[PDB]
RNA sequence: AUCAACUAGCCCCGAAAAUGGAUGGCGCUGAAGCGCGCGACCCACACCCGGCCAUCUGGGCGAGUGCCAUGCCCCGAUGAG
RNA sequence: GUAAGCAGAACUGGCGAUGCGGGAUGAACCGGAAGCCGGGUUACGGUGCCCAACUGCGCGCUAACCUAGAACCCACAAAGG
RNA sequence: AAAUUGCCGGGAGGGAAGCGGAUGGGGGCCGGCGAUGCGCCCCGGCGCUCGGGGCGUGGACUGUUGUCGGCCGCGCCGGCGGCCAAAGCCCGGGGGCUCCGCGCCCCCGGCAGCCGUCGUCGGCACGGCCGGUACCCGCGCGCCGAAAGGCGUGCCCCUCGGGGCACUGCGCUGCAACGCCCUGCGGGCUCUCCAUCCGACCCGUC
């Protein structure tokens, strides 16, 4: 903790992939659910409509240089009473990242 | 009142007003001037075989990209993307284009002035006095990037020449930084506890809520 | 148009002076039963009794959250009668009319469905009934004129949204708790919702 | 419930007094977010209804059994870490890679085995029998239904609770004296500094 | 924003007296309740 | 705020008819959701009471009553008429509200979970302000004193508001009444 | 302060079947049961807007700088089998 | 006809020919009918987990030492205490 | 040729496999997979094409931002009308109760602050998806202004602030700024394998 060793600023919230808007016998992998660390109400996802996050996966083969891959999106609306938003990808999320972690930045902001 | 200046500026008599047929009643005589035909160019090299499209001169005036109301010339801000995320800068003023051009100062921060979009900073409520600096000489030719020619592919052998080289930012720039730096220095002494303020970056250290988190 | 506002507003303090004139001289004044009917339809086209899809063929009703306006009268209203399970209807006011004229206005010219987007449309729907702009044609229609089948068979049944905020349920009659029937005055309250 | 979003890299619960079937669903819905939980002291939840019921329930649950190969049917568990593992398998679709990835998130333990003595367990509000009963409805704990199941080793995790206990009776009395000498401490320094730390007096109680 | 004369006299008290006089009439038959002497069986019950 | 019912005073009459053209004027005190509602229960009433149907009737006045000190607690007495599974039965509930309309909800409520009566099976007879020294029953009789003192035996737990909820909280929390 | 009757809400008795067993499962007891509510939310190929395909209706295009004219352009509705 | 997931009739609708959302599962029960897509809002049905939605805000009733009770059809229980 | 078998290389497997929709990870394969050319100029000879320099530019794909429209959701604020509007607050007056929940309950008459329901008018802030122009918008034919934009004359209104109306003509009329990469460990693929979530009973038939 004391002189550790990682980022050193983290100008972005933490969030877990929770799932796909789905019915009970539907998904629709267009729009993905997302917790953010520390949301808790309907009202203060309003904040983060707008602000672009991030899943940061890794893959087998390195390209340019990097394992890491960064697929990008945008929290679109809330999703229910309890802080959940519906978030927007370029391309559909694999089924295998809800349960991992998501950066959300502010970089729309205001 | 978005309404309210929608109608005036709609209003027949005001749109008379505004695309100032008068001043041209006064030119042509006390009538409205005719045109003619102009493009006599009569000497087309190459005659395409699809139905012939000219080149647009975009005749259309967009707006202005409007600044936040929390943003003013001597605010502290407090960067988001590229290489100086987290620094927290002086935003200087909104340059020409639409994009706000902020200072570290370089001193403290090594942040230089720079052209940062609007979008990714975030407003802080403080404020330093600024009146004394000048910033005119700053524009869009300033920042205006000459790339050169494709042709030089970056390799194992340049990598590391062009650090050993200076054949980068040009002297002016240089001297230019120290002028503002000193100016704006000597006002953020003024501020107790400012110059550690900038020099410090802004981190969102666990249990701290954004929208929670007041700027 | 600056007519018709005038007379909104003085019909509007009319019916206050004469209430309180009444309640001033002892009795009461009661007010006149509504001219105008807005209908919604909140049923769907299935499992239908062939009187009733008639009815609904009849009233211009012919899919589900369409709207239309409706004369109040003997004949129509005990037609409403016969199909209140299908239906949500009640009295516009002002606001409602002008708006759904506004918003989602169509009108059947040429058996197409013109946008009422300009005023010119008006010109060729209309015109041997000296209705000229959008704003005599909510005027004539709220104010239920004698050229109100014409303004009304010109329009086309509104198509409207699907009611925001949700409905409540529509197995029952609005005064039992569902949404069937009369509602009389909120029918300004669901468009709002439906618009 | 939509889950806790708290980025530990586990959760240890302190069990105790809570309610098995609303513990196991906060349970179940942090492990199928993806948080890894290590719920100790399972022993000592509290369940509604009497002792009685739960008995004849758990008799029901007996009864149940695969006629041609009682091997294969139903596997009654009588440990309480494997009752509760069992309760939070019900609500976790484990027939799927999903569900089975999600209970391997899930350590169960009787008592507090170490490393997760010097670990503060975190308690579920959701879950608490003294904010989930009405004082005064019969309950029963999970311990003492298991014990009359046929868990033979009740007495064990007895007395190796007796001996955490006192072994942390001890330390926490050691953080008293360290305490009230770093109370002294804070006292020391704020005498030694006024105008200084003047700003942190509107902010702190 | 300034207390000039916002809403000033509109009406004299003579009839602004007469006026409030029928508005508790008519909320005296409107709060008005039945009398209840015609259920000579649940006299006692409804407590009349 | 807003009231889940609202007392309205109804006056209607029959048609004019041109033997005996001023029929007699009838009027209700009702208690509905809205306007609509009691008008609908109005003629309810008034066809199974003085045989006059809607059609062959007339409304003259919808009126809504409100309540004169919102303020002070009063000690409501209901009169009603509810429909049993089995029957029809005659009910005094007293209750104790700052307002009429308050304890007409109450009412219901209390009907419904006492007697699995559902609103459309209640008629409120008769509603009165009766005031103290006149309230027949146990459970509002017993807060007529002053000195009056007891603790909150039942108490929620629970953040403000939702923004404070988390899931895990270190300390067991401190429950005293 | 008390006694008796009558009445109806939930619960209990009444209440017995064969593979092990089904409020859908776990579980639930200031409920996650029952009755009545209040907000908001979640959910169809339904409803509104927008893009495109097709069908159907209605149009425009020659002293032709004129067109797979069986063509191109435009408007409106619709689409299950 | 004792009754029948029984036989024969009347008005209507559905299934057959029909997907789709809910009733756990069901041809005809509830919503609803459909070109292919994006966005929003809904119907029926729900918001503890499975399972997207509240362990939401209120008031009472129930304690089941019988598998307490928990969805229109519906998958039942009575007379009586 | 397929059925079917072998060997080599790869892939994956808790009582089926196969198939539909999502991407993701592997592969394997695509340079029409993705551009470097236009205008202006001066020679140097062959007004035109090529050789040299200067010049402003310009490309697949993809990204961010801005501004206009369209549709939509969400939050905040203000004003007005209606009701007998009541109420608390400030002032007054009138009844019944008799030791009582008791310095109690009820009722009326003045007032000039905030405060329910229903209706209505408006202001603002955030965001989502689509669109980017031959017509609605918009630009030029005057000036000032980097610019949003401001500037004329005459008649009506309040007469403060300013507001309203007016004479009206020719033309033209595909919104922009800046990036990333360009033979790459690149880009993307409708092909192949595999994982994961959702769906999903085996077809023909009476
Ligand atoms: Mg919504
Ligand atoms: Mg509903
Ligand atoms: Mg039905
Ligand atoms: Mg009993
Ligand atoms: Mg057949
Ligand atoms: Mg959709
Ligand atoms: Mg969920
Ligand atoms: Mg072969
Ligand atoms: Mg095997
Ligand atoms: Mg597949
Ligand atoms: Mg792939
Ligand atoms: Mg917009």
């Amino acid at each position: 903790v004391k002189g550790r060793t990682g980022q050193r600023v983290r100008l972005y919230v933490r969030g877990t992939i929770l799932g796909y808007k789905r019915s009970k016998s539907n998904q629709y992998e267009t729009a993905s659910l997302v917790q953010i660390e520390g949301v808790n109400t309907r009202e203060d996802v309003a904040w983060y409509g707008g602000k672009r996050m991030a899943y940061v996966y890794k893959a087998k083969t390195k390209s340019n240089g990097t394992h890491y891959r960064c697929i990008w999106g945008k929290v679109s609306r809330p999703h229910g009473n309890t802080g959940v938003v519906r978030a927007k990808f370029t391309s559909n999320l694999p089924a295998e990242a809800m349960g991992k972690k998501v950066r959300v930045f502010m970089y729309p902001s205001s | 009142s978005k309404m309210a200046l929608g109608i005036k500026r709609a209003s027949r008599s005001h749109t008379y007003h505004r695309r100032g047929l008068w001043a041209i009643k006064a030119k042509h005589g006390g009538a409205l001037p005719k045109a003619e035909k102009p493009a006599a160019v009569a000497e087309p090299k190459f005659y395409p075989a699809d139905d012939v499209k000219p080149r647009t001169v975009s005749t259309r005036k967009p707006h202005p990209t409007k600044l936040r109301s929390t943003i003013t010339p001597g605010t502290v801000l407090i960067l988001l993307a590229g290489r100086y995320m987290g620094k927290r800068v002086v935003f200087l003023k909104q340059l020409q284009s639409g994009l706000l051009l902020i200072t570290g100062p370089f001193k403290i921060n090594g942040v230089p002035i720079r052209r940062v979009n609007q979008a990714y900073v975030i407003a802080t409520s403080t404020k330093v006095d600024i009146s004394k600096v000048n910033v005119q000489k700053f524009d869009d030719k300033y920042f205006a990037r000459e790339k050169k020619t494709r042709a030089k592919k970056t390799e194992g052998e340049l990598f590391e020449s062009d650090k050993e080289a200076t054949k980068n930012l040009p002297d002016f720039k240089k001297d230019d930084q120290k002028v503002i730096d000193a100016e704006l220095i000597k006002a953020i002494d003024a501020v107790p506890d400012l110059k550690n303020y900038l020099g410090a970056r802004f981190s969102l250290r666990d249990g701290d809520k954004p929208h929670e988190m007041t700027f | 148009a600056e007519q018709y506002a005038g007379e909104y507003e003085a019909q509007d303090k009319e019916l206050v002076q004469l209430k309180r004139e009444a309640r001033m001289k002892g009795g009461f004044y009661v007010s006149p039963e509504a001219k105008l009917l807005f209908v919604v339809r909140i049923r769907g086209i299935n499992a239908m009794h062939p009187k009733t899809k008639k009815i609904l063929q009849l009233l211009r009703l012919r899919q589900i959250f369409n709207g239309v306006f409706l004369k109040v009268n003997k004949a129509t209203i005990n037609m409403l009668r016969r199909v209140e399970p299908y239906v949500a209807y009640g009295y516009p006011n002002l606001k409602s009319v002008r708006e759904l004229i506004y918003k989602r206005g169509y009108g059947k010219l040429n058996k197409q469905r013109i946008p009422l987007a300009n005023n010119k449309v008006i010109e060729e729907g209309l015109g041997k009934h000296n209705i000229i702009c959008i704003e005599d044609l909510v005027h004539e229609i709220l104010t239920v004129g004698p050229h109100f089948k014409e303004a009304n068979n010109f329009l086309w049944p509104f198509k409207l949204k699907a009611p925001l905020g949700g409905l409540k349920k529509k197995r029952n009659h609005y005064v039992e708790g569902g949404d069937a029937g009369n509602r009389e005055n909120y029918i300004n309250q669901l468009v709002r919702r439906m618009n | 419930v939509s889950g806790s979003g708290v980025c530990a890299k586990r959760v240890v619960v302190d069990a105790r007094h809570h309610m098995l079937g609303r513990l196991a669903s906060i349970v179940a819905k942090e492990l199928l977010n993806g948080q890894r939980v290590v719920v100790v002291r399972c022993e000592e939840i509290c369940m509604s209804g009497g002792l009685v019921r739960q008995k004849m329930k758990y008799l029901r649950f007996l009864r149940k059994r695969m006629n041609t190969k009682p091997s294969h049917g139903p596997i009654h568990f009588r440990a309480p870490a494997k009752i509760l593992w069992r309760t939070i398998r019900g609500m976790i679709p484990h027939k799927t890679a999903r569900g089975e990835a999600a209970l391997a998130r899930l350590k169960a333990y009787e008592g507090v085995p170490p490393p997760y003595d010097r670990t503060k367990r975190m308690v579920i509000p959701d879950a608490l029998k003294v904010l989930r009963l009405q004082p005064g409805h019969r309950y029963c704990l999970l311990g003492q239904l298991s014990k009359e199941v046929g868990w033979n080793y009740a007495d064990t995790i007895r007395e190796l609770e007796e001996k955490r206990k006192e072994k942390a009776k001890v330390s926490y009395d050691r953080r008293k004296q360290l305490a009230k000498l770093r109370v002294k401490a804070e006292k020391a320094a704020e005498e030694k500094l006024g105008t200084q730390l003047e700003i942190l007096a509107p902010i702190k109680y | 924003k300034e207390k000039i004369n916002s809403k000033r006299t509109k009406l004299s008290a003579e009839e602004a007296s007469k006026i409030k006089a029928a508005g508790k009439a008519w909320y005296q038959t409107m709060i008005s309740d039945s009398d209840y002497t015609e259920f000579d069986v649940f006299s006692k019950w409804l407590g009349v | 705020v807003a009231f889940r019912f609202h007392q309205y005073q109804v006056v209607g009459r029959a048609l004019p008819t041109p033997g005996d053209e001023q029929p007699k004027i009838y009027r209700m005190k009702l208690w509905a959701t809205n306007e609509v509602r009691a008008k609908s229960k109005f003629w309810y009433f008034l066809r199974k009471l003085k045989k006059v149907k809607k059609s062959n009737g007339q409304m003259l006045a919808i009126n809504e009553i409100f309540e004169k000190n919102p303020t002070t607690i009063k000690n409501y007495g209901i009169w009603l008429r509810y429909q049993s599974r089995t029957g029809y039965h005659n009910m005094y509930k007293e209750y104790r509200d700052t307002t009429l309309n308050g304890a007409v909800e109450q009412m219901y409520t209390e009907m419904a979970s006492r007697h699995r009566v559902r609103s459309p099976c209640i008629q409120i007879i008769k509603t009165a302000t009766v005031n103290f020294k006149l309230c027949k029953r146990d459970n509002t009789k017993q807060f007529h004193n002053s000195k009056i003192k007891f603790p909150l035996v039942y108490q929620k737990v629970r953040p403000p508001t939702r923004k404070l909820k988390t899931t895990y909280k270190a300390t067991r929390p401190n429950l005293f009444m």
